[PDB]
C-alpha cells in the first residue's frame, strides 16, 4: 500500500510535480552548500600559507614591534602613548601608532599578506595581562620561508634601534 | 625482588657540606645510567599528600625522582624532639605524608 | 581483579580507585613475632564469620585493630599481605588533609 | 460535523488543493532533513575511525610532538619560540613551528587522515594550564591499527631525538 | 623557568639579596625563615642559582 | 612604574616615609620589617628611589 | 527544592512510578537482616515528561 498508493496519490496532485522539482531545488541548495566548503577547505591546505603567533611568546612581541615599524602607510592605527627621554637630557611624550585590530594588507617580497590583528576573546591568557591576542599571518601560495623571513627580520630589527 | 615479596623500591641519600658534589655526581648518574630526573619540590604551596602519592604513582619509567634539600621541609632537631615535626613550608604536605608516600602501602 | 589488591582513596566524598591493583604480598613474607599473625588472621576470620553472634546481642557489628612499633618493624607490610590473604581491599585515609571534614568525614 | 464540513470547505478553496500539496512539501522536508541524519550516523559508524586525544594524557603530549614532526609541507602551522643551546656552548633562539588550529591531512600509511587541533572552548581543565584543548584523529575505513601505529611510532620518537 | 628563559646576553640582577630570607640569629637557628611576600623559598633560590636544572 | 611613567615636570611627593617601615629598635636588628598594608618592600623602594631602573 | 516537601514527594514519585521506562540509577549501600551489606540498585525517573493515572 505504501508503494503504489502513494505513487498514485502523488501523480494525481499537479502540485506534487511542481513539489517533487522543488525537492530537486532543496538537494542543489544543500549540495551546493557542501561544495563551497570542500572548495574552501582544499583551496586553504593547497594554495594557502597561514600563521598564528599567540601572546604567550616572545617572537609575538618581536612581531608586533615589526608591524608597527614597517606598516607602509596603514590607516588603520591605534595609539600608543610613551616618554621618549631625548639625548638633551629632558624627556618629552611619544605619540606611537600601533595598527588597529582589523584586517591589514602588506607588500612584502612581492606577495599580499593579510596579518590581522586578533582582539580579546575572553579575557584569559597567562604571562601576560590576560586579552589573549594573536596575529594571523595569511599569503597566497606554498613557499613557507616568506614567514621565516619575516620572523628573521623582525627580530633583527628587535635588536635594532 | 619479586620472589622473596620485598617492594621493588630503592632509594639514596647524599649528605655532606655544601660543594663537594651532591647535585654533579647525581646529574653524571643520570646521563651515565640514560635516565631521566624527576625534579620535585616538598616545599611548594600546591602539593599535597593525595598529589605526592599520585606524582610518585606516575613518575616516567627508567627516571631518577630527585628530593633536593629534604631538611628544609619539616623543622628538625629541637622540634624532632618535640612531639610534632612541624612542616616548615608553604603547601599542605605532613609528615606522615611523605613517609608513607616515600615507603608505605600505596607506594 | 583476583589475584590482585585494588587500593582506593578519597576523591571528594566518594572512594575511588588510586592507581592499578597492586600484585599481592605473600602472607609468610612478613616475619612478624612468633604466632602474632596467626592471632591476628584468626581474630579477623573469626569477627568475619560471625555476624548472627553480634546481631543477636544488639552489638555494633564493627571491629578496629591497632598496630604500634618502632619505625620498621612491619606494620604496612603486614597490612598489606593480610588485605591480600583475606582478598579484601584497602581504603587509604589521610586524617591530616585539608578538605576532610567530620561529615565527610562520617 | 469536523469530518464533512472541512472536506467539503477544503475542497471549495482551489488554493487548499496548492496548499495540500505544499504539505506533501514540508513533509518530504522533514523527512528529507531525517534522511540525512541517519544516513551520516550509520556512515560514521560503519565506515570511519575516531581516536580522540584529551588534553590530561601524557599520551597527548606524544602525539603533539609527533604531529609536529610529521606535518608534511602544512601550511596552517603556529609559532614557538625556545632557546636551543648548540655545541659549541652557546644558545641562540630556535623558531619551531607546530600546525595552528584547523583540519590538517596526512597521507600516512596510503590512507588520508583528517587529525584536527580542537581550540580552547571553555578555559577549563586540570594538571595543565587549562586549555582543554584536544585532537581528533579521523578517517575512513574499519581497521584500528593506524591509529595504534600512530600513537606506537609517536612514543618511540618521543624516546628519539 | 625565569632564570631558564633569560634573554641572551644579558645579566640577572639580584639586588638586595640578604633581604629575602632571615640571616645571622636564624642562620645559626635550623630554618632559614623565608621572610619575604611570596613563595619563595631557601632551597629554592639555592637549586636554581645552582642546582640540577640551572 | 609609577616612578617611570610620573608627568613631566612634577613633584613625587613622599610624605611621612618613616611610618612604612620599622626603625631604630628594629634599624639595629637584622630585618626592615614593613608594618604597612601591601606588598612594598625596603630593598624594592631602595631601587626604586634610586636603582638600575630608576 | 529548599522544602522537605521536596524530599518527600521525590520519594514517593520513586515508590509509585508505574512502568515509567525512563529512569535513573541511585547507588546505595543496603544493610541486610543476615548482617552484612550488599549493593542497592534503586531507579529514580530521570529528569522529563511522566505521566501516571
Ligand atoms: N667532585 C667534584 N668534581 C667536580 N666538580 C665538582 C665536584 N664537587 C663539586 N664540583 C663543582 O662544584 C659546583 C657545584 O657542585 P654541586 O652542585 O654538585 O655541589 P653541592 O654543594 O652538592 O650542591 P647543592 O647545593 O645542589 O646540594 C660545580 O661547578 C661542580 O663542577
Ligand atoms: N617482619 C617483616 N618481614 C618482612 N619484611 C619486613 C618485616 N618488617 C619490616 N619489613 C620490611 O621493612 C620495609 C618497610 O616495612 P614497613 O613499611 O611495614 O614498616 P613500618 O615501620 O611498620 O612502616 P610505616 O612507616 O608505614 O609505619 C619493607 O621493605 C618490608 O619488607
Ligand atoms: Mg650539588
Ligand atoms: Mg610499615
Amino acid at each position: 500500500m505504501p508503494f503504489s498508493d502513494f505513487v498514485l496519490a502523488l501523480k494525481d496532485n499537479p502540485y506534487f510535480g511542481a513539489g517533487f522539482g522543488l525537492v530537486g531545488v532543496g538537494t542543489a541548495l544543500a549540495m551546493a552548500r557542501k561544495g563551497a566548503q570542500l572548495g574552501l577547505v582544499a583551496f586553504r591546505r593547497h594554495y594557502m600559507i597561514t600563521l598564528e603567533v599567540p601572546a604567550r611568546d616572545r617572537s609575538y612581541a618581536w612581531l608586533l614591534s615589526w608591524l608597527t615599524r614597517h606598516s607602509t602607510r596603514t590607516q588603520h592605527l591605534s595609539v600608543e602613548t610613551s616618554y621618549l627621554q631625548h639625548e638633551s637630557g629632558r624627556i618629552s611624550t611619544k605619540f606611537e601608532f600601533i595598527p588597529s585590530p582589523g584586517n591589514h594588507f602588506i607588500w612584502y617580497q612581492g606577495k599580499w599578506i593579510r596579518v590581522e590583528r586578533n582582539r580579546d576573546m575572553q579575557m584569559v591568557d597567562l604571562q601576560t595581562g590576560t586579552p589573549w591576542e594573536s596575529v594571523t599571518f595569511t599569503a597566497l601560495g606554498t613557499d613557507r620561508k616568506v614567514f621565516f623571513n619575516i620572523l628573521e627580520e623582525a627580530r633583527a630589527l628587535a635588536l635594532q634601534q | 625482588y619479586i620472589d622473596r615479596g620485598i617492594p621493588y623500591r630503592r632509594g639514596y641519600l647524599l649528605y655532606g657540606p655544601p660543594g663537594c658534589g651532591k647535585s654533579s655526581f647525581i646529574t653524571a648518574l643520570a646521563g651515565e645510567l640514560e635516565h631521566s630526573i624527576c625534579l620535585l619540590s616538598l616545599t611548594d604551596s600546591s602539593l599535597s599528600d593525595d598529589r605526592l602519592n599520585h606524582l610518585l604513582s606516575v613518575a616516567p619509567q627508567q627516571s631518577l625522582v630527585l628530593l633536593e634539600d629534604v631538611d628544609a621541609a619539616f623543622l628538625s632537631r629541637d622540634l624532632a624532639v618535640e612531639n610534632p615535626i612541624k612542616y616548615q613550608g608553604l603547601g599542605r604536605l605532613t609528615f606522615s605524608g611523605l613517609l608513607n608516600a616515600l615507603d608505605g602501602v600505596a607506594s | 581483579e583476583e589475584g590482585k589488591t585494588v587500593m582506593y582513596t578519597a576523591v571528594g566524598s566518594e572512594w575511588r580507585t588510586f592507581g592499578y591493583p597492586r600484585r599481592r604480598r605473600p602472607l609468610d613474607s612478613v616475619v612478624l613475632q612468633q604466632g602474632l599473625a596467626d592471632r591476628i588472621v584468626k581474630d579477623i576470620r573469626e569477627f568475619i564469620d560471625n555476624p548472627k553472634w553480634y546481631i543477636d546481642r544488639g552489638i555494633p557489628y564493627r571491629r578496629g585493630y591497632l598496630l604500634y612499633g618502632p619505625p620498621g618493624c612491619g606494620k604496612s607490610s603486614f597490612i598489606t599481605a593480610l588485605a591480600g590473604e583475606l582478598e579484601h581491599s584497602i581504603c587509604l585515609l589521610s586524617l591530616t588533609d585539608s578538605s576532610l571534614s567530620d561529615d565527610r568525614l562520617n
